[PDB]
Order: structure tokens, then sequence, then C-alpha cells
């Protein structure tokens, strides 16, 4: 069964400042907007949170049911869309347990587990994938590269009890593994002494908020269609049915804004000289 | 008739001699025997350790000498050895090693200066405030125990900015902090002062949380040079009986008149007093007893004088209107006085509030807190605007003393004999004493200023000399010097 | 004590036996200009890391460069900082002072003082490098002497200007040396002028083009060219950049190509353990979480 631990589609036009809360840790955190973009495949079904301000740093989070993933497959999804071509730029969701104070978070609280891409130069393109197991942050060994252009991209994590897991970029699989092979949880096997099996690792006690904490010195990007949920296949057909759907019209808009510029700057090009 | 409408240009210019030698001893004194008014002292503070010694007895931490304190070189040794904060307290003990303070230092001011790093994930807040918990001791021999003087919080709001690149290069650099007031004593009745600061962190009360990375704690402590306080004593003890002589001579010649004196002669004396009540060094008692409140009590002194010397002149120069006027009902000068009692009681209520509270908490400032700030701005600006008020009054009334004269100046030749020479006398008078005024108030401002941006001291052939301190025996000298030269030429003349 | 302290001249070990109290304040500054030295060019070919043995004031460097006029002025500037620093809160009592006439002198005019007396006493041969060393520790002094914060009070009657004290405190060492740094960035190339009666060179002149005169005394200077610091060589005193980490980029000397000279880099999968996500107090309170990454850092070949 589809247990939903969490989604949203701000298809109520003011769901986000209702289910969203802003943090106040520090007064100059810049301000999210609900807003389509400048370009999009659906008017309402594709607008989202858009960061509004450049070189600010963002606080955002939603609260939900309590839940534990022990003995259950865990499966984080969203969608980004990057208006601004960010230089410089978080687009990763943070999930929190429900002790977390939503008005008091900022870049250092504790999360349970850190996903989505990140961008800070054309260094780092990468995507993260962070698991706080033991008191150890410890960060996917793996390199998986993120996606980079303005059009909307569609990001999945599955996590489950065998210890495996993959992740779902535009609902195609570009990185799989196991959690005690892809990470520096346990001690090196080499028999090692200090070596010790834990199959647990997977388990949370508890999620209970999904945060948005990310800095951006362009704003521009777009947040939407968000969902926390123990179906992996659920998960394929939510993401089909806002992204697939939506991919074919965006992409002809795009096309058709860019002919129009390319026009309007030939035509500029022509009668300047 | 007073005395210099009389006296012949050349007993005129052998006063004025005298007085010149005695403005240019003055001087000397301070430039050449007195060796500047006050000393700094910067101290750092040494970070003892308390190992939970203190959890109900109250115990002092002694930075060096016997029982010294455990200590921390670096407030990073504090991690590996486990020591967490509410431990650390800042120690300083006054006088440094081998030396002694007394009670010719007039005072004890202190400042303290925050040695905050600046780290990435650490910074200052926008509106970060520090209460240091100060606990201050006092003792008079080394082999003694220590008796507590004061213990208050002493919350203080970081004005710090930093100005390097905020990238982890420049990590570890020091904001770039405001000194912070710390506390004035106006007594320094006992040789060893012990000072410990601690910051206590709380986080669900606030308290010292988000003030930074804070490394030292540095502080600086003022007190008037014992030297020029013997020297001060010394000038003071020669003025005392000198200003008692002329006072008493005066009166005797006002009051021995065959008519009451005018209200010019009564502000003269009045203006006499209030040097005499200077003059008195009161001040000598206080190298005997423990009295906190002689600053406050100097300064009340010094404002008096300041007061009844602007109310003289705009008195002088309402009495010396020729046509109309100089009605000895003081009255009628409530126009021109009034600025100066306004201006008095603001400064007076501002001095209170600042110093007189200070007496019952030595680490009180009216500045700590927004609104005391704004009721301290209030009566300093009201002070502003009656001095304002005051110096246009005196600009008009001397431009129309003037104005008067010039228009008598006609009418001199048509008069008797008698009524030429007392109206020649008047003006004779008044330009005296306007010029020897603004000769006087000239030289005031322009050697204040010259002290405000010197160094201090000039060197020049085998001597230095102390400007700083020069300034201020020259100017008590010349008002002092002001204050007989009025005394005597302006006293009543005896016909005969 | 000063018998086990190597590298010292015989006259500094006369001032241990006058002053042993001092002899560790003045060590202590002189490893903390090193440290401020190794800090400043720590992404340089040259990391003020010749120093393969361990003395006081640091190993000599045999090229009178631009190095080793910016070594010698740090070193000095920090001899004379905790000097005045370790007299500032009681570790020194001698120093100072009288006190209740005068209040003593001003703490930094002992420590400039004591430092020089006992770093320009290191200049022990005369020569034209004995000048630079002279020449660059007295611009280190009056590099520290210019950089003294200095502060004001007014204390008057009511709280005003009528009466104020000022007072010279020391500039944290760090911002000393990035002044130093900025003064190694444009040091000027100098050359001795000997006199045919003196048979020695006794100053020095500007060599640079163009000028003449004797540099300004707070100024640093060099006589020999600097060599190129990533090949060993016990010749010319250069250390080598074997093994040292390089970003890998295109800034300057801080990219392998340019760090190595040519040479290239060396990976080694380097996975750094990196604390973070901290809730601090103001010196002492830490809970942080060490978020692991496996990352890579370059050496050169
Ligand atoms: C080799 O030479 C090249 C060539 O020049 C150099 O490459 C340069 O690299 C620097 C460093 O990135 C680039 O400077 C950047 O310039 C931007 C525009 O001027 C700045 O915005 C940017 O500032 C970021 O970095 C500095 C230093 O790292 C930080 O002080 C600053 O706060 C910014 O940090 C955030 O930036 C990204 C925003 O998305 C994040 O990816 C980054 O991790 C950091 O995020 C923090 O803050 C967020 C906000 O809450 C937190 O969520 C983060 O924590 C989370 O993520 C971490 C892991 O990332 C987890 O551990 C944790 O659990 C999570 O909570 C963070 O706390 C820079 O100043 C410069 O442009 C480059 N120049 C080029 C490419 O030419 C460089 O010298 C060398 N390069 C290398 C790779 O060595
Ligand atoms: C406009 C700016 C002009 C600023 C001038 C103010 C400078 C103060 C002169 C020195 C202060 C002084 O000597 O006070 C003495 C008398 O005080 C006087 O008799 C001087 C009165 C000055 C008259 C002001 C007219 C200026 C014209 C317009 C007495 O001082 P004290 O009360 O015994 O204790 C203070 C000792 N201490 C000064 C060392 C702290
Ligand atoms: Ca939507």
């Amino acid at each position: 069964e589809p247990a939903v631990y969490f989604k949203e589609q701000f298809l109520d036009g003011d769901g986000w400042t209702s289910r969203w809360i802003e943090s106040k840790h520090k007064s100059d955190f810049g301000k999210f907007v609900l807003s389509s973009g400048k370009f999009y495949g659906d008017e309402e079904k594709d607008k989202g949170l858009q960061t509004s301000q450049d070189a600010r740093f963002y606080a955002l989070s939603a609260s939900f049911e309590p839940f534990s993933n022990k003995g259950q497959t865990l499966v984080v999804q969203f969608t980004v869309k990057h208006e601004q071509n960010i230089d410089c730029g978080g687009g990763y969701v943070k999930l929190f347990p429900n002790s977390l104070d939503q008005t008091d978070m900022h870049g250092d609280s504790e999360y349970n587990i850190m996903f989505g891409p990140d961008i800070c130069g054309p260094g780092t393109k990468k995507v993260h994938v962070i698991f706080n197991y033991k008191g150890k942050n410890v960060l996917i060994n793996k390199d998986i590269r993120c996606k980079d252009d303005e059009f909307t991209h569609l990001y999945t994590l599955i996590v489950r009890p065998d210890n495996t897991y993959e992740v779902k970029i535009d609902n195609s699989q570009v990185e799989s593994g196991s959690l005690e092979d892809d990470w520096d949880f346990l001690p090196p096997k080499k028999d090692n002494p200090e070596y010790s099996p834990d199959p647990s690792i997977y388990a949370y006690d508890n999620f209970g908020v999904l945060g948005l904490d990310l800095w951006q010195v362009k704003s521009g990007t777009i947040f939407d269609n968000f969902l926390i949920t123990n179906d992996e296949a659920y998960a394929e057909e939510f993401g089909n049915e806002t992204w697939g759907v939506t991919k074919a019209a965006e992409k002809q808009m795009k096309d058709k804004q860019d002919e129009e510029q390319r026009l309007k700057e030939e035509e500029e090009d022509k009668k300047r000289k | 008739g007073a005395i210099i409408e009389n006296m012949s240009t050349k007993k005129l210019c052998i006063v004025g001699g005298i007085l010149l030698v005695f403005q240019i001893i003055a001087f000397l004194v301070g430039g050449l025997i007195a060796p500047g008014p006050t000393t700094a002292v910067s101290y750092m503070s040494v970070k003892c350790v308390d190992a939970r010694k203190n959890h109900h007895k109250t115990k002092w931490f002694v930075p060096w000498g016997p029982n010294h304190c455990d200590k921390i070189r670096d407030i990073e040794e504090a991690i590996p050895r486990e020591i967490e904060a509410n431990d650390i307290v800042f120690s300083v003990h006054i006088p440094l090693p081998h030396m002694e303070m007394s009670p010719w230092f007039q005072f004890m001011l202190f400042i303290l200066q925050l040695d905050i790093a600046f780290k990435l994930n650490n910074q200052i807040r926008e509106n970060a405030e520090v209460s240091m918990d100060v606990s201050l001791a006092y003792r008079d021999d080394a082999f003694a125990e220590w008796t507590e003087m004061a213990h208050e919080r002493v919350p203080r709001k970081l004005k710090c900015t930093f100005t390097s690149p905020k990238t982890p290069e420049h990590e570890g650099r020091y904001y770039e902090c405001d000194v912070l007031p710390f506390m004035e004593i106006g007594s320094v009745a006992h040789k060893f002062y012990l000072l410990n600061i601690r910051l206590p962190v709380n986080e669900k009360k606030k308290i010292n949380v988000g003030i930074g990375e804070i490394k030292d704690i540095r502080l600086v402590g003022i007190h008037q040079n014992g030297g020029f306080t013997k020297v001060w004593f010394a000038m003071k003890t020669f003025l005392t009986p000198s200003i008692f002589i002329i006072m008493v001579w005066y009166w005797r010649r006002i009051t021995m008149m065959s008519r009451p004196p005018v209200l010019l002669e009564k502000v003269i004396f009045a203006l006499g007093i209030s040097m005499t009540f200077i003059n008195i060094p009161v001040e000598w008692f206080s190298i005997g007893f423990d009295w906190t409140w002689m600053l406050l009590f100097g300064d009340i002194r010094q404002g008096i004088f300041y007061a009844m010397l602007l109310s003289f002149w705009i008195i002088f120069c309402g009495e010396h209107m020729m046509d109309q006027h100089e009605r000895n009902h003081i009255a009628g000068y409530w126009k021109q006085v009034g600025p100066i009692a306004v201006g008095s009681f603001c400064l007076f209520i501002f001095d209170m509030c600042e110093r007189g509270v200070q007496l019952t908490n030595p680490f009180y400032s009216i500045w700590t807190t927004d609104i005391g700030t704004e009721l301290a701005m209030a009566f300093i600006i009201v002070a502003g605007i009656c001095l304002c008020l005051y110096f246009l009054f005196l600009c008009f009334m001397v431009f129309q003393v003037f104005r008067n004269i010039s228009g008598k100046q006609s009418s001199l030749p048509a008069m008797s004999k008698v009524r030429r020479l007392h109206y020649e006398g008047l003006i004779f008078r008044f330009k005296f004493l306007m010029l020897i005024t603004l000769a006087c108030a000239a030289m005031t401002v322009i050697f204040f200023i010259v002290s405000q941006v010197t160094e201090g001291h000039w060197k020049w052939g085998g001597v230095t000399v102390q400007v700083n301190s020069a300034f201020f025996t020259g100017i008590y000298g010349m008002w002092n010097l002001y204050v007989f030269a009025l005394m005597f030429l302006y006293a009543p003349s005896h016909k005969n | 004590i000063c018998n086990k302290i190597p590298g010292l001249a015989p006259r500094q070990r006369a001032i241990c036996q006058s002053r042993p109290d001092a002899i560790i304040v003045i060590g202590e500054g002189s490893q903390m200009g090193l440290d401020e030295c190794q800090f400043q060019f720590r992404n340089g070919r040259w990391n003020c890391s010749a120093l393969g043995e361990r003395t006081v004031f640091g190993k000599e460097l045999k090229v009178g460069s631009r190095e080793a006029a910016f070594t010698y002025a740090i070193i000095a500037a920090g001899v004379a900082h905790a000097i005045t620093a370790a007299c500032t809160q009681g570790n020194l009592s001698d120093c100072g002072c009288g006190w209740k006439w005068g209040g003593c002198s001003a703490d930094i005019r002992y420590g400039i003082g004591f430092a020089k007396v006992f770093v320009d006493a290191r200049e022990i041969k005369q020569n034209a490098r004995t000048l630079m060393n002279l020449h660059n520790n007295e611009a280190g002094r009056k590099i520290l002497e210019e950089n003294m914060k200095l502060e004001c009070k007014c204390h008057g009657v009511s709280g005003s200007c009528t009466t104020k004290t000022c007072w010279t405190t020391l500039p944290q060492f760090r911002e000393l040396g990035y002044v130093l740094k900025d003064k190694y960035n444009e040091a000027v190339h100098v050359e001795p002028v000997r006199a045919s009666r003196n048979k020695r060179p006794t100053f020095l002149k500007i060599k640079k083009p163009l000028s003449y005169r004797k540099p300004m005394d707070t100024d640093l200077v060099y006589i020999e060219k600097s060599p190129n610091y990533c090949e060993e060589d016990p010749v010319t005193g250069s250390v080598g950049t074997q093994g040292r980490a390089c970003n890998k980029t295109a800034p300057q000397a801080s990219g392998c190509d340019l760090m190595c000279c040519g040479r290239g880099y060396n990976t080694h999968q380097y996975a750094r353990v990196w604390q973070c996500n901290c809730k601090f107090h103001w010196c002492c309170y830490v809970k942080c979480n060490t978020c692991s990454e496996r990352t890579e850092m370059y050496t050169c070949k």
C-alpha cells in the first residue's frame, strides 16, 4: 500500500505559506516565492518555491506525520528547475526528526538524510547522499554528476532494508549499490579486530521534517513535486505523472522562447548596422 | 568708581607685569616639574581555570605570584582538557608585579578590550551583548586575604566589525571592537586590587551566546600620576591663602563704604567665592580617607565656577549699558542668566545620573542601554542649546554696549567734568575687561586644542616639557590671576 | 640555561645570564615569527621551511633574497612583540619600571629596545649580508612600531574631553604578518658600496635602475636573486617541492603545474574526516558531527 509520508504539489495556490515554516535563526535569510518561472509546462501544476534574492542563505521546512523506516523501504523524490544556471548554489533537501525546531533551522541543523544536487563552480556538480549515522555525516563515495540546464529535472533516492540503495534521476537510474559498501559507516573489514557488522544502518527511528537549507549566489531555482513514501512504484508513477507529462510542453515552451529570443537578437543585429 | 579708572598707566603696567610673571611661573610649574596628568597601563587578563573549586564558597584566582591559578596560555587548550566555559575566569591584578597603588593616584578608571577572533561558523550576532560576571577585591599587604569590594553583572553591547574578506584565508583574525567602559572609582585607598571576570553561557536564557570567539580580555587602567597630584596640591596650597587674603580685603573694601554695594560688586564677590571653593584642597583629605565621591564633588565645584563665570560676564555687560540701564536688581537678568541656570541644572542631573550612580555600583555606565543613552543625550542637547542661547545673548549685549558707548562719545564734551570722568572711566572699565577676557578665553581655547592634538610632551634641549600638564597648571593659574585682577582692579575707590 | 640553547651568539648567551626569564620570551617570539612566516608562504614554492634542523632563530638562508628579508623582519618583529606582550600580563616583572611619580615608560619602548639589543647582536661578521640583515631587522621593528593601535578615552569634567588619556596597544601578529607580506611583495633590490679608504662597505644603496639613494628604514631589501625553490639543492639553500600539496588548477603559484614546476600531480584518496555541524559556545563547547568524505588531494611528483 502507498504509505505517503509526505507529498506536495502546491495546487491550492497558497499551501506553501501554510505547510512550510520560514526559519528565523538569522535575520538575512532569503525568501522563497511560489512561481511557475519564466517558462514551464503547466502554469499551476509546475508552480513551486522559487529563490528570489541573490547571495542569500535559504531556510524553510515542512513538517509531516512521523514515521520510521525500520524494516521498510524509504523513497524520497522531488524536482528542481534552475532558471538561472547557478555557478554556485545548492538544490538538495534535508530530512530531520520531529525534535527539530523549524524556526531555528540553519546550516548546522542535525539532519537525518541529506539528498539532492549541489553546484559550486565548475569543479563541483555532484549529487549529495549523506547519512547521519552514529554521529558521522558520511558522504557517498561514488561521484554522481547532476544536471545543469534550466530544464526541470527529477531526483529520487531509494533505500532498502537489505542495505541496498539506488538514485533515480529523470525517472531513470543513475546510481546503485549498498549502504555498507559506498559509505564509511563501519570500520574496514581488513579479519580486522575492530570490525563488527551492523545491518541497522538504513533504519532511522523517526522522520518528521523536510527542509530546504541551501546557499545561492544566483537566485531563481524552483522546487516542486516533493514525495516521501515507502513505495518505489508510487514514486515512479508520481514522477511520470508530474515531470513526464509536463516535460514535452515545457520543452516546446523553452524552444519557442529561445526561437523568439534568437529572432530578436538577429533582427537587432541587422538593424544596428 | 572702581580702582582702575584712577590708576595711571604705569601702575597698570606694573600690575600687568606681575600677573604675567605669575602666569609664566604657573605655566612652568606644570611644564617642568609635573610628570603628566594621567597614566594608562594595559593589562592582559590571565585565563585562570576553575577546576570546580568555587562551588559555594567564593574563591579568588590570582594571575601570578604565590598561589597563582591554574591557567591556560591560549584558549584552545581548554578543548583537549575538556574545560567548559563558566570555569575560565579572566583574572587581573591591578598593580603590575612589584608595584603598589597609592591614594595619590586620585582615581581608578578601567576600560575593557575584547580580542574576538573571526570564525566562519562562530560569528558575532547582529545584536550581540556580553554579560560579564565581574568580581572585584582589594588587599593592603601581600599576605592577607582578599576582601570583596564589588560583585555585579556587567552587560555590554558589542560594537565589533570585521574589515578583512570573510574567507577561510582570513579566519582567526580579530574583530575590530570598540572599547567597553568598564568601571571607575573615585578613590584608590587600597594598595592591591584583584579583578575576576567570568562569561557564563546559557542558551535557554541567552546569556553570552553569539558573542563570537573571544580569545583574550584586555583591561586598561587609567589613574592620575602621584607627581602631578603632589604638584597640583602644592599649587592649591599656594593659591588658597592668596585668594583668602584678597577676598577678605575686598569684603572689607565693600562693606565699609558709605553706600550699599551695587549688583556688580556682589557678582564679583560671588565669583571670588566660587573660585575659593575650588582653591581649597579638600582632596588632600582623600589621601587619608576612602571618599569615593571626590570625582563628583570636584566636577560640581568646576561646574559651579563655570556657571558663575558665564553669569558674571553677562551681568558685567548689562551693568555697563550706559543709558537708562544698570539697575542693581538681579531679577532683571533672569532673561540672560536663565540659560546658564537651565544648562547647569541639566549637566548636574546628567552627572548625577552617570557619576552619582557609580558610587553605589562602580561598573555602572549610563550608556549601556538605549534608553540611558537617549536620556543622557537629551540632557547634553538641552545644555548645548542653553549654551548657544547664552552666547547669542552675550554677543547681542556686547554689541548693544558698544553701540551705547559710541552714542555716548559724541555727547561727552557738553557734560560737566565729573560726569565726563565718570563716563570715561566706565568706558575704560568695559573695554579693559572685555579685552582681558577675550585674551584669556582665546589663550585657554588655543592651549586646549594644542593639548588635545599634541602627543603630550615636547623634547627641547636638555629638558622635556609636559604640554598636557602645563595646560592644566597654566589655565588654573590663569583664571586664578584673572579673578585676583578682577577683584583688585574693580574694587571701589574711596574719594579724598 | 642557554648552555643547551643552540645557535645563540656568545654575547646573546651573556644576555641569558643577565635575564634568564626573558630568553624564554625571546624564544617564543622567534617561534611566533617563524610560525607566521610559515603561514604566509604556505602556498608558495618556498614555504618558509628550509629549516631542516631546529634553532631558536631558524636556520639561516644561504641566499639573501626577498625570502631572507621577510624572514629576518618577521623574526625581529616577533621577538619585540613577544617581549611586550609578555610584559603586559605580568610574566616579566622588571620590564617597564618612579612608578608613583611618572608611572613607568611605555611597554613597547622596553620591548623594542631589548629585542634590538638581542637580535642585532646575531650579525657577528661584518659583510654586505650583515648590512642587509640589520636593515631588515630594523625594518621589521619599524613596521611593528607603525602598526601600534592608538586609542584614547576622555574622562574630564562630566566625562568630557577636558582630560583624556591615550595609549598604544600591540597589533595581533597575523595583521603584522600580512603587512610584512605586502612589504615582501614590493621589496627593493639593493647593492653595497665600498669606500677605498674604509676598505669595507658600511651602507648600501638601491640597485634598481633609475635610483641611487639609500633605501628607507621601513622597506625590506635584498642583495641576491631568488632561487627556483622547486629543485632541492643545498648549494643554494633550496628545499624542493617534492611531495608538496597542490590544488591542480589555474590560480597562480598554487596550481599543480607551477608548484611542481612541470613534474605533474600525484593522488592518493586522502579521505578526510572533516568535523562539522557544530553548536558553539564562545570558547570551549563542541558537539560536532564528523562528515567524513573520500576526497582526493594531489601532491607534486
Ligand atoms: C582550486 O582552484 C580553483 C580555481 O579557482 C578554486 O575553486 C574555487 O572554489 C571556491 C570554493 O567553492 C569557489 O568560491 C565560491 O565562490 C562562490 C561565489 O563567489 C561562493 O558563493 C562560495 O561560497 C561557498 O563556499 C565557501 C567556502 O567553501 C563558504 O564559506 C560559503 O559559505 C559557501 O559555502 C556553501 O556553498 C555551496 C552552496 O550550495 C555548498 O555546496 C557548500 O558546501 C557551502 O554550503 C554550506 O552552507 C550550506 C547552507 O546551509 C550548508 O547546507 C552546507 O552544509 C551541507 O553540505 C555539506 C557538504 O557540502 C555537508 O557536510 C553538511 O552536512 C550539509 O549541511 C555548507 O555548510 C565560494 O566562495 C570558487 O568559485 C572556485 N573558483 C573556480 C572554480 O574558479 C579553488 O581555489 C580550488 N578548488 C578546489 C576544489 O580545491
Ligand atoms: Ca507544482
